[PDB]
């Protein structure tokens, strides 16, 4: 639950998948604006 | 993230405030006045920004 | 080190307004079949043209 | 001819969350917008009259809500103006089921304005003539034609008059409903149908019939109406994502709804 | 025949007068706009949004104009702000060489005119050359990236930092 | 308890808060009417809308 | 506790300060004034509350 993910491109772990779900971003327009 | 966005939008809001002035767009006070005149006007747009 | 801030210019004004369609002219009233005499000149009053 | 109305048969009723128009012309996509102007309150209340074949009078007061259920066009038009007596400038818009006319200059307005039918020979019939609605007309600056307001179930017929600056502005929406319980419960936003550069000082009006003859014959008929006042509110709307008003919170109803115009949302989480 | 024009400008609203003229819509292309006495500056675009029929112009949370319809076609028309940013400066010291590079932040490097021109996802990045290695970070130029001055001629070279030596214990 | 000479009082932020009365020489206290903030307390309208 | 009590009596004794206008009682700016100078000394008093 804590380690990488290696299935998903990004390689985040269940749980920080979660955590960057349950965050809505905003200002984070920064190539494209 | 809110503290930050809402002080953005605070910051842009107070853009159209007149801050006592004939008026806040910049194009108005302009063509309105003589330049002397809208000189007042466009100063205190200055400051209050 | 951030020596400066750049814009784009815009090269050129472009004025756009609605189509030109609801003229009342005054074909009305230069050509007309027979004119009104003095003692009873004629008026026409012209409105939302 | 001036065979008057003299029936009132008036009532009273909640107004609900009726009279919400669009203040602008300007496209809000998935928005909460806050918005002071002149509109309809929630819950106020509502004058209903019955009309049947006296005092037509009513005052205008910052604009009014009007609205009627009948089927057929019973209902045909308004007059409009500060004093009626000829000496200065009154609105008058008629209906005849294929466009609608709007003139301004003063008329005589006999006390009990009404149009009436009474089948004819005379081209072929069917003229609904207008000889003592306001017998004269003089002095008139502007006029209008245009597409008929009354359009075409029950067929709610809504309309928002108000008068700024010189400008008569029209608001009005056909919202067709089943159950007829008066005044539906939803909502139903109405678009701006028409505004005249008119320039007049607008403070009474009043309603126009229809009033077939039998063959004064003037056969009885029923007209059910509702006329509602406006007053200077603060309202949150919620465009969808189509640019919609879909609905509204009126700041000064209660409590709850001026906290959900602080907060600028239409749900509250727990808190003080 | 004698005819006489006479003008009222009374107080009511003036409904009588001259031609307004229409100059042809340039899209694509930073303008100096004016729909209908709404004037503004930018980048006017197809859209489709769909505005309600009496509507004219499009407004952002901020109240600030993002489209408008035009009066002739009836076309809806994104506007965009003009493509204004920050340029920074990225150098060695003066005590090792003269040569810069210069970073346009926030901004696509196709509109740069206001030699080695690179997109980061911090700016239009200019002057330095981008290498497919790893070092650890030199200057800071943004999402990921550093700049260094670089050997194989010395000229300035802009890469994805590194994090570290890979341990595999 | 003024002095025979006094009408005003004042507090240390140089506010009055008492006056003699001209007519019945009486000392009057004066407190601000009466004002404070409006608060709200709802359970979510998820929950009650009271 | 006093650092917050010469605040607040900071704060309080502002009130009674002209700011460069004709008096610090805005009930006496109305009064003895018209509104093209009693509205722009009002609004003086204003920036500097
Ligand atoms: C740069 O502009 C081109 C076309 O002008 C566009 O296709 C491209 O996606 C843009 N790139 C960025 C990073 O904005
Ligand atoms: C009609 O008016 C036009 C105006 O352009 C004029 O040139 C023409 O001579 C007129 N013709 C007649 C028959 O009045
Ligand atoms: C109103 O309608 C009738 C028949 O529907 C028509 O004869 C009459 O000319 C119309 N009036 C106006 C002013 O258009
Ligand atoms: C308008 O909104 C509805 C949902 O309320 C949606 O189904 C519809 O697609 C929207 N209109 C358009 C043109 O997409
Ligand atoms: C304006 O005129 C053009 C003529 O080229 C026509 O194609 C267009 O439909 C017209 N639009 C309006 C809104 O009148
Ligand atoms: C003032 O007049 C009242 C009568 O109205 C009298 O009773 C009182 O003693 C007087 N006081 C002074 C100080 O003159």
């Amino acid at each position: 639950q804590i380690l990488p993910d290696p299935s998903k491109p990004s390689k985040r772990s269940p749980i920080e998948d979660l955590l960057f779900n349950k965050v809505t971003l905003a200002d984070a327009g920064f190539i494209k604006q | 993230v809110n503290h930050n966005a809402q002080a953005l939008n605070t910051l842009v809001k107070q853009l159209s405030s007149k801050f006592g002035a004939i008026s806040s767009v910049l194009n108005d006070i302009l063509s309105r006045l003589d330049p002397p005149e809208a000189e007042v006007q466009i100063d205190r747009l200055i400051t209050g920004r | 080190y951030q020596t400066s801030n750049f814009r784009v210019q815009p090269t050129e004004s472009i004025v756009r307004f609605p189509n030109i369609t609801n003229l009342c002219p005054f074909d009305e009233v230069f050509n007309a079949t027979r004119f009104a005499s003095v003692y009873a000149w004629n008026r026409k009053r012209i409105s939302n043209c | 001819q001036c065979v008057n109305l003299i029936t009132r048969t008036q009532s009273y009723t909640n107004s609900f969350t009726r009279g919400v128009y669009y203040p602008d012309k300007v496209f809000r996509s998935s928005v909460l917008h806050s918005t002071q102007d002149l509109f309809l309150p929630f819950f106020s209340n509502v004058t209903w009259f019955h009309a049947i074949h006296d005092n037509p009078v009513l005052p205008f007061n910052d604009g009014v809500y009007f609205a009627s259920t009948e089927k057929s066009n019973i209902i045909r038009g308004w007059i409009f103006g500060t004093t009626l007596d000829s000496k200065t400038q009154s609105l008058l818009i008629v209906n005849n089921a294929t466009n609608v006319v709007i003139k301004v200059c003063e008329f005589q307005f006999c006390n009990d304005p009404f149009l009436d039918v009474y089948y004819h020979k005379n081209n072929k019939s069917w003229m609904e003539s207008e000889f003592r609605v306001y017998s004269s007309a003089n002095n008139c600056t502007f006029e209008y034609v245009s597409q008929p307001f009354l359009m075409d179930f029950k067929n709610l017929r809504e309309f928002v008059f108000k008068n700024i600056d010189g400008y008569f502005k029209i608001y009005s929406k056909h919202t067709p409903i089943n159950l007829g319980r008066d005044l539906p419960q939803g909502f139903s936003a109405l678009e701006p149908l028409v505004d005249l550069p008119i320039g007049i000082n607008i403070t009474r009006f009043q309603t126009l019939l229809a009033l077939h003859r039998s063959y004064s014959g003037w056969t009885a008929g029923a007209a059910a109406y509702y006329v509602g006042y406006l007053q200077p509110r603060t309202f949150l709307l919620k465009y969808n994502e189509n640019g919609t008003i879909t609905d509204a919170v009126d700041c000064a109803l209660d409590p709850l709804s001026e906290t959900k115009c602080t907060l600028k949302s239409f749900t509250v989480e727990k808190g003080i | 025949r004698v005819v006489v024009l006479s003008f009222e400008l009374l107080h009511a609203p003036a409904t009588v007068c001259g031609p307004k003229k229409s100059t042809n819509l340039v899209k694509n292309k930073c303008v100096n706009f004016n729909f209908n006495g709404l004037t503004g500056t930018g980048v006017l675009t197809e859209s489709n949004k769909k505005f309600l029929p009496f509507q004219q112009f499009g407004r952002d949370i901020a109240d600030t104009t993002d489209a408008v319809r035009d009066p002739q076609t009836l076309e809806i028309l994104d506007i965009t702000p003009c493509s204004f940013g920050g340029v920074s400066v990225i150098t060695p010291g003066t005590n090792t060489s003269n040569q810069v590079a210069v970073l346009y932040q926030g901004v696509n490097c196709t509109e740069v005119p206001v030699s080695n021109v690179f997109q980061t996802r911090a700016g239009c990045l200019i002057g330095a050359e981008y290498v497919n290695n790893s070092y650890e970070c030199d200057i800071p130029i943004g999402a990921g990236i550093c700049a260094s001055y670089q050997t194989q001629s010395q000229s300035i070279i802009a890469y994805t930092m590194s994090l570290g030596a890979e341990n595999s214990v």
